[PDB]
């Protein structure tokens, strides 16, 4: 699964966790196993205006 | 005094459960001794420890 969201909720991906977008935008299961992978992309996505 | 045999069997018995249902307000570690309070102050991944 990718996306790409705020540098502060990187965190909150995580299984029982609770948040805006935890909760209403992406959820993982208690029992989630596996391995979460985010690098910041200031080079590709972002823009001055 | 005479029939202590039957009174001490009837002792032991209430004493017994009374042990058992006092045994329920213990904390054993946990914060709180009741599990309602519990469920209605923490997230799940913190009530189930």
């Amino acid at each position: 699964d990718s996306f790409v969201i705020r540098g502060d909720e990187v965190r909150q991906i995580a299984p029982g966790q609770t948040g805006k977008i935890a909760d209403y935008n992406y959820k993982l299961p208690d029992d989630f196993t596996g391995c979460v992978i985010a690098w910041n992309s200031n080079n590709l996505d972002s823009k001055v205006g | 005094s005479a029939l202590g045999k039957l009174q001490n069997v009837v002792n032991q018995n209430a004493q017994a459960l009374n042990t058992l249902v006092k045994q329920l307000s213990s904390n054993f570690g946990a914060i709180s001794s009741v599990l309602n309070d519990i469920l209605s102050r923490l997230d799940p991944p913190e009530a189930e420890v």
